[PDB]
């Protein structure tokens, strides 16, 4: 693809240049916000502190904003430049929506599906190496949708552009029920089916 | 020579006219900016145009504006109403957003020949304000579209564009001077096309 | 809060001045598609997929990270000399996948709530440290403005091998070791 | 503006050179480029914030930094002949990051690298009056000045009109021409004209002066040869108005 971009950090006011070891941290985000598409795309620059976000550029607002006191003379100095302000408020083409456009080629198209197995522990179904991470997990007993008894953890980011979540089902298996975890995932026209029986 | 392309090394054009200086560029930049450099023989590196990538309107200063056709890479210079002190050499830079290296072509050098209205070619013989045993030979009045040849142990310059701003009359010329004592301001210009109206006047 | 349907980061920019050293990378959603080598001047895209298919310069990165230099020894004199606070890390250990004896594998560790981002995250095999089959994330950014960070350890799961995961970090009194075992 | 020094500079071979350059007012990123014939314009590096932030592909021997007002210098240690060229520096507001797009040149420093200065000579220069043929067929008058035998081309010639420089009517070569054209080590020859009208010339309380401004060795230079040290000099030459 084109060469991508991410948001310029303007330029701080100045000129020139105990137990555990001191510390001095400096942070910017530009983030892109998307919604329906394209449709509406919002621009929010992160100037931050240590953990202290003290400036912001907010597109819906269209100017640097001072967030604590220790951003007035940022804001103040980076809304008077007009090399700043236009810059920073045409990156929401030339940053937010451009990158989109290769997202939409690669990680909006990353379909992984999900892997589904059953092993006792509660019944516990494991559904491991999906993405994106919107997935819909049932318990069933006998064609009977479980409602009550299913303790599911969280979803789990391994940080591998992969997601996995465990869905458990506290039961008495019988010699005549069959349970089954169902998958749902947009990885899948049809849902993946899992059976135990007992 | 890959990233910037500027294919003409010269260019001429007739003062007051138009020219266009070619230059096309290669790269996979999603944001950049093209520009147009002036450097007259000062040496001096003048910004003449200026143009963003996502601003898909033809930059324009005054007499000068480009062509930017951003899907064929082209990013052609208009010269308009040519000024003598137009002539230079004009480079095409490119300037990537992702690299952030400006990177200049290899140069078009623009020469703008003058209006010549009552062309007078005539070869006179200047001397030396100190000593009357010393003179040079100036051929002078001639048209634009004369060329004036170089040497041997004959020295002879390039042609000059002058401007009388107080009588607006501008007017070529070349010098041309020997040491040796067979020398002649009418031989002098052999080598170069003496217009067959041109005035040798008696010492 | 904002709600969106999905969330980037066009720049991740981390600069701190113990080391000193920095960051720069973009994600997507909360996870990282690519970091910029800022020694070796190259972007190391964390997918396959994306080196073959997107392109970013390392320069604007250079370029970005050497102005919040300029930025963080400005905003030191404004705090007069602030010094960031150290936050407790949070470990997790897990598998990628269902454990099975001699099916290879993959041990992580979510190293969650890091800040200042400076840690040191070590896998023990039986007691003693172990690189081979390591890597790691760069650092992940959260709203918060806090980091967190995930090693990975290719493995063969076997009975007779038992994995910890060592993490240091300023706000510990001593080593975390998180511990894992398989099913039996 | 953007503004350098030294303009001009000769140097021998091995020898070292230190160029200084301030930047627009106000601009934070200072870029330095050198300018060659054979090469063209060669990005040397670029600082911002006391700090190097983009190099090009010179050795190490080319070096440069920033000081707190961001003014920069360059260095050039054990100089080549091939390092002779116009050193350029370029000056961006560079608000934020990554807005290094649009650069400014300074005027730039003429460097040039010799085996020795024993062919540095400053210029001779004389003025020709106009032809009475002139002043009869075109009630114009143009003078001539010529300065030869120069070495290097470090020259500026300008026209002078009863002690007020004049621009009007001048035409210089826009380059020198060589006076052995074979030899790569030739003198350099000059000329420019000077056309008024035969009025002006007519009056002989007009003064008229040719002035070639010669960039050479400095006072403070070595020289152990049998003629006169050529240093920075103005050599002039002069002719009066005639009624005759
Ligand atoms: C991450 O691991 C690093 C490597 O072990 C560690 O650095 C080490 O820190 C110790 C002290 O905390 C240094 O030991 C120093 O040891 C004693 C004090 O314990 C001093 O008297 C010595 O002079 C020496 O300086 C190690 O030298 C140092 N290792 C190095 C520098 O390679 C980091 O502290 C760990 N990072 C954390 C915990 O965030
Ligand atoms: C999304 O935007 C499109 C136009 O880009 C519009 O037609 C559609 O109605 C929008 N959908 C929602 C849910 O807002
Ligand atoms: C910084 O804070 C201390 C108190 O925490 C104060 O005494 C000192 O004066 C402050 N610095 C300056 C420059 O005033």
């Amino acid at each position: 693809g084109q060469v991508e971009l991410g948001g310029g950090n303007a330029v701080e006011v100045c000129k020139g240049s105990r137990d555990s070891p001191e510390d001095f941290v400096y942070q910017f985000k530009g983030m892109c916000y998307f919604t329906n598409g394209t449709e509406r795309v919002r621009l929010v620059t992160r100037y931050i502190y240590n953990r202290e976000e003290y400036a912001r550029f907010d597109s819906d607002v269209g100017v640097y904003r001072a967030v604590t006191p220790l951003g007035p003379p940022a804001a103040e100095y980076w809304n008077s430049q007009k090399e700043v302000l236009e810059r920073t408020r045409a990156e929401l083409d030339t940053v937010c929506r451009h990158n989109y456009q290769l997202e939409l080629r690669t990680t909006l198209q990353r379909r992984v599906e999900p892997t589904v197995t059953i092993s006792p522990s509660l019944l516990v179904c494991s559904v491991t190496d999906f993405y994106p991470a919107q997935i819909k997990v049932r318990w069933f007993r006998n064609d009977q949708e479980e409602t009550t008894g299913v303790v599911s953890t969280p979803l789990i980011r391994n940080g591998d552009w992969t997601f996995q979540i465990l869905v458990m089902l506290e039961m008495t298996p019988q010699r005549g029920d069959v349970y089954t975890c169902h998958v749902e995932h947009p990885s899948l026209q049809n849902p993946i089916i899992v059976e135990w029986r007992a | 020579m890959q990233t910037v392309t500027q294919s003409q090394p010269e260019m001429s054009v007739q003062e007051a006219e138009t020219v266009t200086l070619s230059c096309t560029y290669d790269t996979s930049e999603s944001n950049y900016y093209l520009f147009w450099y002036k450097q007259p023989p000062s040496r001096q590196m003048i910004l003449v145009i200026r143009q963003e990538a996502y601003k898909q309107q033809n930059a324009t200063e005054n007499r000068f504006s480009v062509n930017f056709q951003k899907a064929a890479k082209s990013f052609s210079l208009k010269i308009s109403d040519s000024q003598l002190g137009d002539t230079a050499m004009y480079f095409c830079a490119f300037f990537g957003q992702g690299a952030q290296k400006l990177v200049f072509g290899q140069g078009t050098r623009l020469t703008i020949n003058p209006n010549i209205q009552n062309p007078d070619p005539a070869v006179y013989q200047l001397r030396d304000s100190k000593s009357s045993d010393k003179s040079v030979c100036l051929f002078t009045d001639f048209d634009s579209q004369t060329n004036v040849s170089q040497s041997s142990d004959v020295y002879i310059t390039d042609k000059c564009v002058l401007d009388m701003r107080s009588m607006d009359f501008k007017s070529n010329s070349a010098v041309a001077w020997s040491n040796k004592s067979d020398f002649a301001c009418a031989n002098a210009f052999n080598n170069s096309i003496i217009p067959e109206d041109t005035f040798f006047p008696s010492p | 809060d904002i709600v969106a349907d999905h969330v980037a980061s066009y720049g991740v920019n981390l600069y701190q001045s113990y080391g000193p050293s920095g960051q720069y990378s973009h994600e997507f959603d909360g996870d990282e598609e690519f970091y910029v080598d800022l020694e070796r001047k190259e972007t190391v895209w964390q997918l396959p997929l994306f080196r073959r298919f997107r392109r970013f310069d390392p320069q604007f990165a250079l370029t970005n990270i050497a102005v919040l230099k300029h930025n963080l020894n400005c905003v030191i004199k404004r705090s007069n000399s602030t010094a960031a606070t150290n936050e407790v890390p949070e470990v997790t250990v897990f598998s990628k996948s269902p454990v099975t004896l001699g099916q290879p594998n993959t041990l992580i560790c979510l190293v969650d709530n890091i800040f200042p981002p400076v840690v040191n995250i070590t896998w023990l095999s039986n007691g003693h440290s172990v690189t081979e089959g390591v890597s790691e994330t760069s650092f992940l950014s959260k709203s918060d403005h806090s980091f967190f960070k995930i090693s990975y350890l290719t493995f063969l799961p076997s009975a007779d091998e038992i994995y910890d995961c060592k993490v240091e970090h300023w706000g510990l009194d001593e080593p975390l070791l998180k511990h894992w075992e398989p099913e039996s | 503006g953007v503004t350098q020094t030294p303009r001009y500079l000769i140097k021998t071979r091995g020898q070292q050179v230190t160029l200084s350059c301030s930047p627009i007012s106000g601009h934070r990123s200072v870029s330095w480029y050198q300018q060659t014939p054979g090469q063209g314009l060669q990005f040397l590096f670029e600082y911002f914030s006391e700090t190097q932030r983009n190099k090009g592909n010179f050795p190490g021997r080319f070096s440069g930094r920033q000081f707190s007002n961001s003014r920069s210098e360059m260095n050039v240690s054990t100089l080549e002949l091939g390092d002779s060229a116009l050193y350029l520096c370029a000056s961006s507001l560079s608000a934020s990051g990554g807005a290094t797009d649009t650069q400014y040149f300074g005027p730039g420093t003429r460097l040039t690298v010799l085996e020795d200065l024993k062919n540095v000579f400053p210029p001779e220069v004389a003025v020709f009056e106009p032809s009475e043929a002139e002043i009869s067929h075109t009630q114009k008058a143009t003078l001539v000045c010529l300065a030869t035998g120069f070495f290097p081309d470090h020259v500026e010639l300008s026209w002078w009109v009863n002690g007020k420089e004049v621009h009007s009517g001048v035409c210089t070569d826009p380059q020198p021409l060589k006076e052995q054209p074979a030899l790569n080590d030739s003198r350099y020859a000059l000329s420019s004209r000077l056309r008024v009208s035969a009025t002006f010339w007519q009056n002989p309380r007009n003064h008229f002066r040719c002035q070639v401004q010669f960039y050479g060795l400095s006072e403070n230079d070595e020289w152990t040869q049998d003629r006169a040290k050529p240093v920075t000099q103005i050599v002039s030459a002069e002719a009066w108005g005639r009624a005759d």
